[PDB]
């Protein structure tokens, strides 16, 4: 099972996006390195248009589910490193509770030794004084399950999951993610059987950046199977 | 040709509305004049900002070398545009591009000792190692030109990115030298990475003893909490473990997620260390930021070899 | 008893006229001041066995070729004539160890500055750099000039050490060339960063570096004692220095000096020598042909002191002092070729220094 002895070690990272919320036009990007091993990513993110017109955490999602760390009986569930190195494309829909939508597509492939993940973004009709161009939400994250499903029609998977964004006040807006992942490659890829992956993730700061940034440690594991 | 020569001028002049209405026209965007020089060169010496991001926005060679060897960040970098440099290279400009003489970009700019600007051309990726054909290094250049401040400053970072690759790769003899010459230990990069946090994780256990005995600090911090003996947990080196625990490794340090280095040893499957964790006092009772105990973990991956140990408590 | 003196046009005949008129009413010998033109190339073949004229006026550099042909008469003067004139002003007409002429004026390239763009000019050359961004955030460069021709750039890339050929006791080593040393490259080297830093362009010419500096588009720019007269026609405030120092050494531009040669088959050369030294090397002499024509600085130091009161000819003097004088072998024909075509492929990056240099001292025929 050839593209998965690609993830053996620590795979470089870069990730670029270029999205347009409310015509907040903007750009960001974020490097580090990944180990699929132990399902760790070790990443910061940087907005190179100076200031977000949306919340760090929101991207989160958007900001390379190949690196999720996989028990050696469900490699054969493994969809996304199988479709290594051709890539897979990746294209969500998030709907936040009382509030707008983002809208990605994004192709998650090798370019060189390195993995990249291009991803493209537009989010629509989002209050101003919603909890997102306010600015409300908090810098932090929750675990979550990532739940995958076969979808036999496209050759590829369906993900669905809701996200916990906490609030200052208290409460939580809700992200219903509506993912669905085709292969690039026109070669056999490893259909997975329905099953879901564990998240843990956590935001930082660096103190020695300026720039508008974010700092980000994340360790995912899949499950589900024996 | 004429279209040619009327962008160059343009370029050179800074009419930001005249250049538009050239580029619509479908003017070449890497026409060059007789000397090599591309409209993209004349603005970033000129100093003109908004030009040069619309020629990027057009396709245009930010690595294009005159009849010299200069390219575009050549002269931003000289002429001590930081803008123009800033925006150069985030459009991919060769960071280390070398002319007939072959003189980087850094040599110019420790000349004229443009303190942001090299900070700039370092944090992106600088040849500080690179010679010119006097055989001088940027730091040759930044001490005959008056500029000490800028020549210790590039020989710092000379030593740190040449110290974290020597660990990196494992080579111990390389190490020791380095810190007669000066070479700071405690150094760390953009990333927080340290020689030992290297050291510990690629498992080189020599480097990692000299290192220590320098004064480096075991619990130092990366900008994700993680500290060496987490990456020595995760990894899977016994001996590193012990080693970093005797020079008073802090056995209970958190990452950002709230892990500690037995949440990790219990993660990866590495038995051995979960015993010498708990042998130094590691709390088993920890959990991290999401409330799951190193057990949660251990019986998560399956591998309930360790979870028997930690039922133990 | 027939005096016929040539001299062209550019220079003072009417005031030389009046010295000669003068003259005739002293010896009763006529003199007769002709401006004619062509009149160096026509020299050497009509008067070598021919009627010439007794005395003839033109920079030493071409009395090389006339006295390879022996043209020119052997010309003695006394210790006490000697000794008005500035030393080094002979080594212009000295050939061979020998002397044939009289040196009359001396002219050398100085720095010209626009005291209102930059009041203190710059000493040394590493200073420009510097001074150029400065001046360049106001819309206006620091240094222009000719870099077409070699005898204009010459000066910076000769300061550190470069010269064209060994100069001792009147007698060039033609085998020796040194546009190959460190000084030249050195020198060069410089100049060609200047153009590799747009501080300069490589296609500038004369024109435009006159009429930037007469606009006052820059600030500085190297021209001779020629140029004056077309800046203060532009009305710039204008002043005239020595020119900056390049490693510590002063530039050496090259020096041409008018001279006065006899020619050989002359037949009143006595009285003929007695007009120049009596006469024309005086205060009053010299004095009626500069108001003619301006000669700029002159060798005979009585009237340079009375001229030294302008700050600019005192100017062009002490880069003459400092210069190296002109050779006047004919092999500095392939010498000028040689190095023209160094600068032009340097400058323009078509070779590097060092290839360029090279093959100029070979074109020059000199050993590396």
């Amino acid at each position: 099972s050839k593209g998965e002895e690609l993830f053996t070690g620590v795979v470089p990272i870069l990730v670029e996006l270029d999205g347009d919320v409310n015509g907040h036009k903007f750009s960001v990007s974020g490097e580090g390195e990944g180990d699929a091993t132990y399902g760790k990513l070790t990443l910061k993110f940087i907005c190179t248009t100076g200031k977000l017109p949306v919340p760090w955490p929101t991207l989160v999602t958007t900001f390379v589910q190949c690196f999720s760390r996989y028990p050696d009986h469900m490699k054969r569930h493994d969809f996304f490193k199988s479709a290594m190195p051709e890539g897979y494309v990746q294209e969500r829909t998030i709907f936040f509770k009382d509030d707008g939508n983002y809208k990605t597509r994004a192709e998650v492939k090798f370019e060189g030794d390195t993995l990249v993940n291009r991803i493209e973004l537009k989010g629509i009709d989002f209050k101003e004084d919603g909890n997102i161009l306010g600015h409300k939400l908090e810098y932090n994250y929750n675990s979550h399950n990532v739940y995958i499903m076969a979808d036999k029609q496209k050759n590829g998977i369906k993900v669905n999951f809701k996200i916990r964004h906490n609030i200052e006040d208290g409460s939580v807006q809700l992200a219903d993610h509506y993912q669905q992942n085709t292969p690039i490659g026109d070669g056999p890829v490893l259909l997975p059987d329905n099953h879901y992956l564990s998240t843990q993730s956590a935001l930082s700061k660096d103190p020695n950046e300026k720039r508008d940034h974010m700092v980000l440690l994340e360790f995912v594991t899949a499950a589900g199977i024996t | 040709s004429d279209l040619g020569k009327k962008l160059l001028e343009a370029a050179r002049a800074g009419q930001d509305d005249e250049v538009r209405i050239l580029m619509a026209n479908g003017a070449d965007v890497n026409a060059a004049d007789n000397t090599g020089t591309t409209p993209l060169h004349l603005a970033a010496y000129s100093g003109h900002l908004e030009i040069v991001e619309v020629l990027l926005k057009h396709g245009a060679d930010v690595d294009a070398s005159d009849v010299f060897g200069y390219t575009p960040l050549h002269l931003a970098a000289y002429w001590g545009h930081l803008e123009i440099v800033e925006v150069l290279l985030k459009n991919g400009a060769d960071v280390n591009a070398m002319d007939s003489d072959g003189m980087t970009p850094l040599h110019l700019a420790a000349k004229w000792g443009y303190l942001e600007i090299v900070e700039v051309l370092l944090k992106h990726g600088a040849d500080v190692n690179a010679q010119d054909k006097f055989g001088k290094t940027p730091y040759d250049l930044a001490t005959d030109n008056g500029n000490q401040w800028i020549a210790e400053l590039l020989k710092r970072a000379a030593l740190r990115r040449k110290l974290l690759e020597a660990a990196r790769a494992g080579h111990r003899d390389e190490v020791e030298d380095l810190i007669k010459n000066g070479a700071d230990v405690n150094a760390a990069d953009d990333v927080g990475v340290t020689p030992l946090h290297l050291a510990a994780q690629r498992g080189h256990l020599e480097i990692v003893e000299v290192l220590l005995k320098c004064g480096a600090d075991v619990n130092a911090a990366d900008l994700w909490g993680q500290t060496p003996l987490h990456l020595a947990a995760t990894a899977g080196h016994l001996e590193i473990v012990e080693v970093l625990l005797k020079n008073g490794a802090d056995v209970n340090a958190r990452d950002n997620i709230g892990h500690t280095p037995l949440h990790l040893a219990a993660w990866a499957g590495h038995l051995e260390i979960v015993e010498v964790l708990l042998k130094h006092g590691a709390d088993v009772n920890a959990q991290d930021k999401f409330g799951k105990t190193p057990f949660d973990l251990a019986i998560d991956n399956g591998n309930e070899d360790i979870a028997e140990v930690l039922q133990k408590a | 008893g027939n005096l016929v003196i040539w001299i062209n046009g550019d220079k003072g005949y009417n005031g030389l006229a009046e010295v000669g008129k003068k003259f005739e009413k002293d010896t009763g010998i006529k003199v007769t001041v002709e401006h004619p033109d062509k009149l160096e190339e026509k020299f050497p073949q009509v008067a070598a066995t021919g009627d010439g004229p007794d005395i003839i006026f033109w920079a030493h550099d071409r009395f090389g070729g006339y006295a390879q042909s022996g043209l020119l008469a052997e010309i003695t003067p006394d210790k006490a004539f000697q000794d008005k004139l500035y030393p080094f002003t002979w080594d212009a007409v000295r050939y061979n160890g020998k002397l044939i002429a009289y040196p009359i004026a001396v002219e050398a390239l100085s720095l010209i500055y626009n005291k209102d763009l930059l009041p203190n000019p710059p000493k040394t050359w590493e200073e420009i750099p510097a001074l150029d961004k400065e001046l360049k955030a106001k819309g206006k460069s620091a240094l222009m000039f000719n870099l077409q021709e070699p005898y204009f750039t010459w000066p910076l890339i000769a300061a550190d050490g470069g010269y064209a050929f060994k100069y001792e006791n009147g007698k060039y080593d033609i085998k020796d060339v040194g546009v190959d040393n460190a000084g030249a490259k050195a020198g060069l080297t410089f100049l060609v960063d200047l153009i590799k830093n747009k501080h300069m362009n490589a296609d500038t010419d004369y024109s435009i570096a006159e009429a930037a500096f007469n606009k006052g588009e820059t600030a500085m720019t190297i021209n001779g004692p020629w140029a004056w007269s077309n800046i203060d026609t532009s009305k710039v405030n204008y002043g005239v220095t020595v020119l900056p120092t390049f490693k510590g050494q002063p530039s050496k531009p090259f020096v041409g000096v008018l001279s006065a040669g006899i020619n050989a088959a002359s037949p009143n050369k006595e009285l003929a020598k007695e007009f120049l030294e009596n006469y024309l090397l005086t205060d009053e002499g010299l004095e009626a042909v500069n108001k003619d024509k301006p000669l700029g600085a002159v060798a005979l130091k009585s009237y340079e002191e009375e001229l030294a009161k302008d700050p600019r000819i005192a100017a062009t003097m002490e880069n003459a002092q400092k210069g190296e004088i002109m050779p006047n072998i004919p092999q500095m024909s392939a010498f000028w070729y040689a190095v023209r075509t160094a600068v032009i492929n340097a400058a323009s990056g078509r070779q590097t220094v060092d290839e360029a240099l090279k093959d100029a001292q070979t074109g020059s025929g000199g050993t590396p």
